[PDB]
């Protein structure tokens, strides 16, 4: 818990590239590039401006302990989730197909991995059939 | 290329200040050389612009052309437009047969003219503003809405047609031989009162025929009130069929824009949900983090996108029904 | 025969291009007709249509003779109009009727006018141009919708009339003794007040009589704004309800078209079920698999029926309403 | 009694052919008597009815009177018109005081006449055109309508007006000194420039006044587009408005019509089910099969009351849902 | 204070008759000055308005500069316009500017012209009608209503305009050269004939221009009809933006009243349930009474506003499925 | 159940003035006045067009033991009575009060005993208050 | 049960300033100036308007017991409560957050106490979250 | 299993006329007329159009095994067969008298035999009144 929180801290620390705690949306997005993922835009901008509670740009943690506190499974966001599939369902259709489903996932958004889609639809889509209930899916998207 | 592309956005489907800019000047142009073309015939100013709408409108064909070769050059974008092939069906496309229509009469009428040039410019001047509206948004709508709406149109304008047809021939039948105060005859012809029906019709009533008889006054009476009302009615029709419409291309718009916020949010979550596996540790201490940022992000999209209702206050007719599902669904 | 079904199909209730072909040339023939009535009285090319109507005339007699003697050979299709009693309710009809009327009247114009053929034939070149609308699917609308809003036209119908009355005493109270600039005097009695009255409340304006005196343009002012207003009524009304009429009709019409597929599925679903007991083996190794295959088809058939929703986007009223329910039933 | 109340039928709230005739017949009566009175002025049938608009004129007076006297004594139906003072109340009615205005002016003017009594007949015989629609059923309608949208008239007449001064008043500073083809200058004041104005925004044109000077005409044609298209805004509003009004009377009517049978079902059933208790035995054998057949008589009745719809496929808009939510009760 | 609210509400954003009476006489007062405007300018009553055009005008002009000076002080409440800078930025507004330039101006004129008058004051008339209606409520309605459908006006404007032009270029080509009865030819230039397209595509129709070859009334027929359809569309599409608008800002006027009651329910019945604490004890005798008292109140008025449905009548779309709703979830 | 048919049919031919197995549609309005219940309109002819399943006028009891057969506790009589009792209820208000059922009891469709109005709101409502559930005086009425 | 009656009435005769068993309007807003809650309005008229059944402005406490009797947890006050909290939630939001919560109850209606206001949130919110929902508030305040 | 799978391989291609793996449409109806019903149109174009997979009109079995495979009592064929019989039944009736229910049988879309009428109807219909619920019969129909 607490000793989560001080890594937590200290990694925002190196990658702040100094020992104040600071956000650091520059240094943020140097530590972005280190990291293969260039986000070749002021991403980092709008990032923080979801991530600082004031609004500072770089504050000691102003809520970045609290995004971690966001359970993630919580309804708030189940609820959220559960809507952004009704978009590619029919009337009550649901079972949105595996093709369709891998067809959606990567030609839209940002392409995904390829074995990465199969193995999303193997874990959501276990009966086999043409049908994989998106209820199901967010309910182990959510479960852990 | 990336210019290729922002040439293609600049010229074809332009959006924003820097292109309405552009737009707006050369249909101002247009118009003011349409403003020339009609003070070069009032024979009182005709010497001060049977001149300049020479070198005006070579400088408008050059300009033009050098628009039209450029907007050529951009067809690599368009994935149908590619190829000799593609550049071909490109210039298929009506407008842009209009426009190479306009440029090569503008270029023949410029050089038989100087080897009366303005006594066929004045036609092509005219097509000149047919070109400023790009894309034909402007032609699908009405020809959508027409077509709609095929079977009110087609049945008004038929019973207008037969009531304009009888009533006017009974009152050619009533003055064939009545003259007016002027000491002519009014109703010479059926095709006289054939012209005095349409004008009366369509309410705008000049004044140059008026039936006489007291048998004609009636019948003029009858067949402007009861056919008045009826030739007016497309008004109605193509205007509601206009807004209407005019919302079903929003929505639709703002459904294609909710798609790619969904797509964002689902990834980002079957991302962020299999932070188990994708000095090989101090990297994945970050990447847990920076994936919850995104998802963060992806959620405010969202919740941003599927906010809107476009009209907006739309919900009053499902207002009780849908928070009354939403409580019983509660328990 | 099919053969009668067939003529009866291609000359009343036509559908396709090769019937749409044929009803527009005749029409285009009669309005070719009545085009030269109108220039057979213009006394500049009378000789040049005073004789070829009465050759054109007699072959669109014969021609519409047969096509009368011909529609008539197909009445023992309908269930109601078999036997002579039969053929006699067909004849019942006003079209028919119409038509009866106008090959009679031309066969014997034709007779006396050979024995001013043009005097008498106009009326009739007129009445041939409503026979082209068969089975009256344009007048059974306008009586369907004017039927329906019967309360608010006469009102409307009501008030204007009376305004018109009232002002337009008025003005001939304001302007009995009042000479024009050209000498005479316009408002001489009550009826000339009732034709400007008629004239301005319509919005014809036609220019023969305007009030002079200082009180009658005020009084003028006032009705015309007031009056035209009122008098503009009944096109928004019957056009929206020519809309919603189409609208309902188009309905009742893809309803009509369900109901054979739902019908068909049912029953093949029943045969299919039944596959139990209808060498008499090798022939039920097949008849299961047909089975299937038509059960296959009568699916496919109707999730084609009942997919359209006719406009189209109709469901925004109750969109999450129902996925709502459908979730809320899953639980 | 009966009497009493089959008079006040007959006469207020009519209702069936055998009272329409009554009503379309004095309604007839008293437009043969205007049209008398518009031909006794032409100056050349005058003779003709100079003298029968006062038999006829005496005829009507005595009819109208006879029913005014026959339909003031059946105020004894109406609660409130009860007594003297209910028959004072009743008389105070508009209609009414309308109606004995005419009656007793007519009887003034034939008793003056006849001690130049067409001259001031007329006005009596425009008044008599009132009285016709009883009940105030017509002007009601309209004084709702425009009480609702009592906003956006007040707001275009309002834009219409300020376009029609300032405009107008600019038509007329350019053309303050300018001589038309006939020799005489049109905008002599700016009075005249104002009757331009309410001639031109009102779409009516006569023809009087046409702006001269280039900088009349186009001041001329803005105003004509942009005030026309805002003084023709009150036939929408009031049609839109009269048909939903007419739609809410008869859906109110129908519910009103709904509540007997519901009472008569209720009533009659918990009749049926107290078959307990109310030679007394005999009759209990039939009262218990009776009450049986007005039960069902009441059932058939209000079925067929909750049977319609009322525009009668309405329910289109919650189609499925209604179903869903049923067959959702039935689980 | 309560002084400097009770001007401002009294003086912008008015309610009641009180506030009605001041504005309709004020209103009534500058209409009389401007008919006296009219009048000035007759020729045939100039003497009679030339003089007082001057005490009316000093008197108008001391009693609007009052008003002002008055309205001015009244910029405390305002949460904005307190400060000197919020007395500027109130005089920013536009309306204020309007009535400072009148004022200004009048004031400069009255002293020059008595140091021709007229000459000038009556454009300063005109702009008093305009400081009439307050707050702006007017013109930001259309402003909104014309925004919203800025792209069916557009479309429906450059069809009409296309039209116009083209087919007022085909009726010059074709009367270039043709003499009236009168003497004189009537389509001498293009923009002559551009006049003859703007006078009868809006249905004008003067009188002044009327095509005379036969090829010309063609193409004047067709361009009536299909343009005049085209151009009269701007009137169904604001009629029905307008009332959908009034409709909307009542319903956000409704539910804005709605609120305070739910908080004083809310209130005090939380107030109400927590009687256990909030000679100390006579005192709490009555407090339980009394806050039972005002619940009841609240309730009272909860229910009051929560009542109304604003039209009305608008449930039947809803009606049998919230009763449904209702009994499903009573089981 | 066959004894009480044989004793209707024998009080339908007694009401019919002969032992023919006829309605008797006049014989009928004249026992309904010799009832006391005058009829005082042709009130039997659209009783007979309901009770006559053939529309004969007078047939050998066509449905009028099928009339008896039916149950008159059947859910498709119910559910015409309760929605019956709608007509007089506001949104999901139910309860109509006492006071309101007997005035639209006595003052509507034709007018019950009085003492029979203020039976039946003493049977419908027990508990007293100015809440009587249309549910329940549906189910007591359909209930024997 | 009868004792607070009779002391409700001795209570209501001596806001009435004498024994007859009048509401006295005037003395009961008199009662109020000297209770500290100046009505400074007719507020008494539009309450005894509600409070007195007949109207008489004055009665032999008409319905002041029956005022009394009104549960005030009676299904008919919860309904309208539960609706009253709807016109501050979004579409199945509920859970009305406290700083809301307290916004409203203080900047509208009458202000309450602002230590009752926290105190309400407390109640209300017992899980910490910014969620309290609308039905167990409604549940507390009708529960006793 | 298995078995049946090949019996019905060799139906095919028995009805082929020839031992290759083809649909052989022209074959089809050749088979279809043998056994006396005779398609009197390409209603076999259809047929393989729906059960050709690839659409080549001839295939090794592409989905004929499957077409088998499909349950036909899977729910997402019980639902649009429950959507068939709605459009003969009024809003919450279900409960179609089996006289309207014979009548739409026999006389729409292509006939039955009127024995097989009479045999669904009392299949269906058990209670003999004139009410079949439309859940039973779908229910038996995709039982087995
Ligand atoms: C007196 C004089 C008065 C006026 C003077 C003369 C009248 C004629 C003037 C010129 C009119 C031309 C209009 C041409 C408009 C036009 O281009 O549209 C027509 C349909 O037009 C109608 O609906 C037809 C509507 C006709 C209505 C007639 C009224 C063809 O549109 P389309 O149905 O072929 O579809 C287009 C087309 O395929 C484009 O090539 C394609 O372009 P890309 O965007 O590059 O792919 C589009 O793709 P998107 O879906 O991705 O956008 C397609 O959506
Ligand atoms: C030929 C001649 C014919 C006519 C002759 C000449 C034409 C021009 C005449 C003068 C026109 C002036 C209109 C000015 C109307 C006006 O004042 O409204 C404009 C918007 O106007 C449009 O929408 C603009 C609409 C333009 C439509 C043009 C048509 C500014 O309104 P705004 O959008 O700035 O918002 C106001 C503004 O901030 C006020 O200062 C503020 O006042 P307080 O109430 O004291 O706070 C308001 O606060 P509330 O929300 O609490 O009420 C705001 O709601
Ligand atoms: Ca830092
Ligand atoms: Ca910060
Ligand atoms: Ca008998
Ligand atoms: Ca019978
Ligand atoms: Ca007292
Ligand atoms: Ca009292
Ligand atoms: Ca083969
Ligand atoms: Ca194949």
């Amino acid at each position: 818990t607490e000793e989560q929180i001080a890594e937590f801290k200290e990694a925002f620390s190196l990658f702040d590239k100094d020992g104040d705690g600071t956000i650091t949306t520059k240094e943020l997005g140097t530590v972005m590039r280190s990291l293969g993922q260039n986000p070749t835009e002021a991403e980092l901008q709008d990032m923080i401006n979801e991530v600082d509670a004031d609004g500072n740009g770089t504050i000691d943690f102003p809520e970045f302990l609290t995004m971690m506190a966001r359970k993630m499974k919580d309804t708030d966001s189940e609820e959220e989730i559960r809507e952004a599939f009704r978009v590619f369902d029919k009337d009550g259709n649901g079972y949105i197909s595996a093709a369709e489903l891998r067809h959606v996932m990567t030609n839209l958004g940002e392409k995904l991995t390829d074995e990465e889609v199969d193995e999303m639809i193997r874990e959501a889509d276990i009966d086999g059939d043409g049908q994989v209930n998106y209820e199901e899916f967010v309910q182990m998207m959510t479960a852990k | 290329t990336h210019v290729q592309g922002r040439v293609y956005n600049f010229l074809e489907r332009p959006t924003g200040w820097k292109c309405f800019v552009y737009h707006f000047a050369v249909f101002l142009i247009v118009l003011v050389c349409l403003i020339f073309s009609v003070l070069s015939t009032i024979e009182q100013y005709a010497a001060l612009a049977t001149g300049t709408l020479f070198w005006m409108e070579i400088v408008l064909v050059v300009f033009f052309g050098t628009e039209y070769v450029v907007r050529l050059w951009s067809a690599g974008c368009r994935s149908k437009y590619v190829g000799l092939w593609g550049r071909l069906r490109f210039a298929r496309k009506p407008i842009s047969i209009i426009d190479l229509i306009v440029v090569v009469a503008s270029m023949v009428v410029l050089c038989v003219g100087s080897k009366s040039a303005i006594r066929g410019i004045r036609f092509l001047q005219i097509l000149r503003m047919l070109h400023v509206d790009r894309q034909g948004g402007t032609w699908r709508l009405l020809g959508s809405v027409v077509f709609i709406h095929r079977q009110e149109l087609i049945t008004t304008l038929y019973i207008g047609f037969l009531g304009l047809i009888f009533s006017s021939y009974f009152v050619y039948l009533a003055e064939k031989d009545a003259v007016n105060e002027s000491g002519r005859v009014e109703f010479g012809s059926y095709a006289d009162a054939l012209w005095w029906g349409v004008v009366t019709v369509t309410t705008i009533g000049y004044g140059d025929k008026v039936p006489q008889t007291w048998v004609g006054k009636t019948i003029a009476s009858c067949f402007s009130v009861f056919a008045i009302s009826f030739f007016a009615l497309p008004a109605g029709i193509l205007g509601s069929g206009f807004a209407l419409k005019v919302q079903q291309k929003q929505r639709q718009k703002h459904f294609n824009r909710q798609i790619p916020a969904a797509a964002s949010l689902i990834q980002t979550a079957w991302r962020c949900y299999a932070a188990e596996n994708p000095l090989r540790e101090h990297h994945r201490a970050t990447i847990k983090v920076i994936r919850r940022m995104q998802y963060f992000v992806a959620k405010k999209k969202f919740q941003q996108a599927r906010k809107p209702y476009d009209i907006e206050q739309y919900s009053q007719g499902h207002l009780n029904l849908m928070v009354r599902i939403k409580e019983l669904q509660r328990r």
